[PDB]
């Protein structure tokens, strides 16, 4: 009107993923043997 | 002298379970020596070497049943009639 008029303008941001994922680890195996003695 | 016996590690830590017996009797070699003390200085040393929950044995006549972990179990002989059993649990 008396500011001559305004310019319009845009911007915006990257916007990243939300994804939701789950992994396993394990307990190692074991051994349980049993020996005798010799001569 | 060493005889090996039974064995069911990897060669590389037969060596060296060799060299630290042979070492253990240089610690003591005396008719005042204990297999103890050379049995301390075998599990401790294969401890601080290739991890803890080291097992050393010495006799000549006895009878065990313990329980080992794969490729962690040796025993052996000697014409010194020193058995040795060593084992990781």
């Amino acid at each position: 009107r008396n500011k001559f008029n305004y310019n319009t303008r845009e911007c915006q941001t990257i916007n990243p993923s939300i994804r939701e994922r789950g992994v396993s680890t394990e307990p190692p195996p074991s051994d349980t043997i049993c020996g005798n003695i010799t001569q | 002298k060493a005889i090996i016996n039974s064995s069911d590690m990897q060669g590389d830590l037969l060596q060296e379970a060799q060299d630290v017996i042979q070492s253990g009797i240089e610690n003591n070699s005396a008719p005042v020596l204990n297999i103890e003390a050379a049995c301390k200085y075998i599990k401790e040393n294969l401890d601080k070497k290739f991890g803890p929950t080291w097992q050393c044995i010495i006799g000549e006549g006895y009878a065990y049943d313990v329980t080992v972990q794969n490729n962690t179990l040796l025993f052996m002989f000697y014409n010194g009639n020193l058995a040795v059993l060593i084992f990781k649990s």
